[PDB]
């Protein structure tokens, strides 16, 4: 744990990137989190929503 | 069947042409909810029930 | 835009509708602005024969 100050910065940046990548898996109230599924399932008036 | 004893039929292992359902004018209401009616020929399904 | 249709087909003169005269007779855009006007004309546009 001698080099914990640099490893803390590395871990924080990697964890922020991992959280940002993980947020793509959330649908945020939509029917799916995948854009291709919405674009292949729905007409543009409701796929827009 | 009556609505209290509504009949559930499994649909599996078939290729389905929904365009004869869209292009027929015999249906007074043809309303789809989680999917567009015209995209039904472009998708694959399981657990289809009538 | 004036035309004559059935009584159940007046729901298809709207943006974002799926239907028969919407696809092959008269289509409204999704960004349509304006007013649709409909009234019954069984006394004028109908004959007993």
């Amino acid at each position: 744990s001698a080099l914990g100050k640099l490893q803390d910065v590395v871990n924080q940046n990697a964890q922020a990137l991992n959280t940002l990548v993980k947020q793509l898996s959330s649908n945020f109230g939509a029917i799916s989190s995948v854009l291709n599924d919405i674009l292949s399932r729905l007409d543009p008036p409701e796929a827009e929503v | 069947a009556s609505v209290y004893a509504w009949n559930r039929k499994r649909i599996s292992n078939c290729v389905a042409d929904y365009s004869v359902l869209y292009n027929s004018a015999s249906f007074s209401t043809f309303k789809c909810y989680g999917v567009s009616p015209t995209k039904l020929n472009d998708l694959c399904f399981t657990n289809v029930y009538a | 835009d004036s035309f004559v249709i059935r009584g159940d087909e007046v729901r298809q003169i709207a943006p974002g509708q799926t239907g028969k005269i919407a696809d092959y007779n008269y289509k409204l855009p999704d960004d349509f602005t304006g007013c649709v006007i409909a009234w019954n004309s069984n006394n004028l546009d109908s004959k007993v024969g």
